[PDB]
RNA sequence: GGUCUUGUAGCUCAGUCGGUAGAGCAACGGUCUGAAGAACCGUGUGUCGGCAGUUCGAUUCUGCCCGAGACCACCA
RNA sequence: AAGGGUGCUUGACUGUGAGACAUACAGGUCGAACAGGUGAGAAAUCAGGUCAUAGUGAUCCGGUGGUCCAGUAUGGAAUGG
RNA sequence: AUCAGGACAUUAUCAUGUAGAGAAUAGGUAGGAGCAAUCGAUGCAAGUUCGCUAGGACUUGUUGAUGCGAAAGGUGGAAUACUACCCUUGGUUGUGUGCUGUUCUAAUUGGUAACUGUUAUCCAGUUUCAAGACAGUGUUAGGUGGGCAGUUUGACUGGGG
RNA sequence: GGACUGUUUAACUAAAACACAACUCUAUGCCAAACCGUAAGGUGAUGUAUAUGGGGUGACACCUGCCCAGUGCUGGAAGGUUAAAGAAGGAGGUUAGCGCAAGCGAAGCUUUUAACUGAAGCCCCAGUGAACGGCGGCCGUAACUAUAACGGUCCUAAGGU
RNA sequence: UGGACCUAAGCUGAGGCUGAAAAGCGUAGGCGAUGGACAACAGGUUAAUAUUCCUGUACUUACAGUUAGACUGAUGGAGUG
RNA sequence: GGAGAUGGGGAGCUGUAGCGAAAGCGAGUUUUAAAAGAGCGUUUGUUUGUUAUUAUAGACCCGAAACGGGUUGAGCUAGUCAUGAGCAGGUUGAAGGUUGAGUAACAUCAACUGGAGGACCGAACCGACUCUCGUUGAAACGAUAGCGGAUGACUUGUGAUU
RNA sequence: CCUGAGUAGCUCGGAAAACGUUAUUUUGAGUGAAUCUGCCCAGACCAUUGGGUAAGCCUAAAUACUAAUUAGUGACCGAUA
RNA sequence: GGGUAGGUGGUAAGAACCUCAGAUCCGGAGAUUUCCGAAUGGAGCAAUCCGGUAGUUGGAAACAGCUAUCAUUAAUUGAUGAAUAAAUAGUCAAUUAAAGCAAUACGUGGUGAAGUGAAACAUCUCAGUAGCCACAGGAAAAGAAAACGAAUGUGAUUCCGUGUGUAGUGGCGAGCGAAAGCGGAACAGGCCAAACUUAUCAUUAGAUAGGGGUUGUAGGGCUUGCAAUGUGGACUUGAAAA
């Protein structure tokens, strides 16, 4: 399957190495939150390039981590709640956080934006990692009608 | 066509048995797979494409 | 051809690894009983398929044979 | 006597066989005798299964033993003869 | 990806065992005629296993430096401890080999629904709803399988049967 | 004889035949189950067990007796049979070299089928007859006796109510 | 009577789906009366047709100027048929 | 080369020694210990044409019931989808409801309307059950005579499809 | 330093090679290296020797045939051919 | 252009014409060329119906006359665009090639059986044959050494003849059947990629554009040096000549 990952050790072996075990398929390859790079330069240089590119991915990583906390905690997320007599029936997904970035139009992934599938009224707050060195937080609000 | 597109490999129509005096016909089915592709320009999702083919892009990381 | 299993009494079932041949029916005698019953105790039927070794000492162990029930044999 | 019995050994040998029998062929039958080593019996000679006439199953193909035979360029090996 | 549970190997683990006579539960083979002896014996208490209700073994208490009556004398066809061995049953963890039941989603499957393209029940995508590494499907090798194909089914003969 | 209306070889047979009501069993909870098709695709069906096709019988009324021996079925696991494959291990050969002949022999590879595991089916067992299919002889016995209720035996799973 | 209208199963079929090829399937579309809608009858005459040809009596749907009234209103929804 | 004979063109081809399984030999070879015996040997042409036979080719010749592949077919027949239409005429009176009698009221009864049939009688219409006729005819399926069904599993006009 | 990787191989089926699957060519599934210092081959497979560097591309002749145009020939048939 | 004294295609008699200023006739270049038919604006029963656009002429208009255009796919270009900003499928416009048919013959590739003999037949054969399909061109396929094959030996591929009906192969039958060797027809071998070197691409380029380079007796790359304007077409032009 893959023989390189995107990611130094995080729950198991597979590491941003040039060369990596493997068992069978796996989301080590598949997820956008942790991939693999064509080789396709690999005689001496590659392992000290991927070291390289290793920690200044991860510095740059966490620099656009914290911006994109910043400005999305600075934005505002509000949505309608088309209901009748007074029961909720709006969908509250990843949908809507897809909505909001495509607005906004930075990198992301469905299934690295891991949500709870169900339904919401009233401002609610959700606490969500989006990358190995993440952790952030974001507000959902609703209104009547 | 039971094949996939980027590559072309008909299904070879050959004989069947493991006793018998006589002869008969039978095709081999390329296994095929349906499987997401990689561009960097839209169309990104299911396509069909051979086994060793797959093991070729997985080998050259084709992603 | 191998790979497993099966053999006991006049018939139908047993079988402590080696430390032994045993119920029921087939035939008779007897016991219980006012009588006929009835039921039961049992004379008997036993080299435990055969042949060479093992064991103090073999029906079951070893090897062979005999009577048998099962899965396997074809070039393009 | 080719019957019976006793003793002795084990030719129910090997390489062969002109010459014949009858013969669609294949096939089957009888053996003269030579050379080698033989056993019986002093020798003589016998002994190339049962006194005979019945007692059988073609070839490929496969296996077994030997194999002075070959062995794919070579040596071997495989493999075949 | 994921955890768990059951099998085959065996370290190491201890127990393991009745014909009669045998003071005898005796699985036997042969060197040993020994050693347990502050680590301490004949013999007794509570617990575990056990199988003969009777055999054997272990921790603590106790006996106090002796004896094991099974070292040797002594008995038994088969002698006593230990020594190395082949049998044993059960459990205990050590992992290897594949097995089953798990959860997840992330491959995959949709003849769920919705939306756009698109005046449109096909389709393309996105999500949902699900399942879910089952399972479609491919390959290999078994079974079943006159639904079906190819054919087969000697002769002599007062005709043939 | 069949209920009947009704159907069939245009052109030698119209009915004891077909068919229906109705009865019975059976595979199936939907993408069904049955299939038609080489797959998409389609009916049953914009269907939903009072549905759905198949197997048998064929107003109405009454009965459905025995036998799971074998066949086909359902379920199960004690044990054995079991291909394919996975891979314990062994063997053969070459020979760098050791080497007096021989022979041995590291090295890579070839030839080798194995130790073990290994599915279902099969052998096995429990059930299953408005599913296949079958439903035996003999012997004597009741105050004339031919009669055999009544009892006994060989076979088999079973002996025709 | 039939086209310039649409449909009945059915056919074809941009895309599309499937399949050695051929081809099959199928979306939107487009065809297909024997269906549904639309305004003419009496008579005369050639040897040959006639409701069409001729006499009468009409109607019809569109375009164009025009006068009088008036804001209308579709591939959209509903009845209708 | 006048789409001719030929000239050129040894590449091969028969013989010149054969044996055997071959190795290997050889006027020997195989058997074997053997030279014995047995086995074939102990030089015995070739290139043509012409006949005869023959080898395989549709091969002295005409004869099938078939087989597989590829096309054609629903204007016949059978089945179905749509669209239609017709079925003379006459009988028959199931219910239901209503009136009245009856009864405590029912039940029951006398009736009136009413019209139900895989109903009936039976034309066109369908079918072809029966005898005669022709049966190398008027006619490759009828003619006369009868017969059954004939408001429903009836028929057929047309389209379509298999 | 470079000389063509799911490639040579190998297992399972297969197919063309005279071959009726065996080295040699192709591959449907699976699996899986090396780099001229090596690889393969010389019909199993090792050693020695030789042969040349496949896993890139194209390439006129050497040909089969006459529907045509013209000329011509026929030990070709002369209207049942 | 040539050549001519008549002709008005065949059934030939008549008409009525032109012709000696060159027809008729022959060849070359041509113009035009109804409909349907690959048939393609749309449909349909081939010789049929309805069209749309842009013009243009008539008439108040309606409508009528004469022209071109309007099918699809694929590629390229521009605009275009949903979930979802972008992108994306898609939509239209523009340019370029079809798609057909036949030389009933030859080419390849894919598909693909029987009866047939074997005195049966299921093997082998009939044969990859028939037939079908798709793509072809005047031809195509093939074709430059992991070629051979045993040698002190050759040196792209195809065909012809010997080898030879051999070695082999095979219900070891029917049969099938070479490859080398030799003798001829012709005989041209060249060209990428890969090492390295010049620029763009976020220099994660892994892509493009260019230079070097096109292998056995190894070659190329690398730092250099020596020598040379060469011969060849498989081919671009025009010019001449035949």
């Amino acid at each position: 399957m893959k023989v390189i990952l995107k990611q130094d050790v995080s729950n198991l072996g597979k590491r941003f190495d040039v060369v990596d075990v493997k068992d069978g398929y796996a989301i080590h390859f598949l997820f956008p939150k942790k991939l693999a790079a064509p080789l396709t330069k690999k005689s001496l240089q590659d392992r000290d390039l991927f070291l390289k590119k290793q920690q200044e991915h991860y510095e740059i990583n966490k620099a656009l981590s914290h911006k994109l906390k910043e400005v999305i905690e600075q934005t505002e997320l509000h949505f309608s709640l088309k209901e009748h007599n007074g029961r909720p029936y709006g969908s509250i997904i990843t949908k809507q956080i897809i909505n909001q970035a495509h607005t906004k139009g930075m990198a992301l992934q469905k299934f690295m934006f891991k949500d709870n599938v169900r339904l919401g009224f009233g401002d609610h707050e959700i606490t969500l990692h989006i990358f190995e060195d993440t952790t952030a937080v974001l507000k959902v609000k609703v209104t009547p009608d | 066509a039971k094949k996939d597109q980027l590559t072309l490999r008909g299904p070879l129509y050959g004989n069947n048995r493991s006793h018998s005096k006589t002869i008969t016909r039978r095709k081999w089915n390329v296994n095929l797979q349906p499987c997401k592709v990689k561009t960097a320009d839209g169309k990104t999702t299911r396509i069909l494409v051979s086994t060793r083919t797959l093991r070729t892009l997985k080998k050259h990381n084709r992603l």
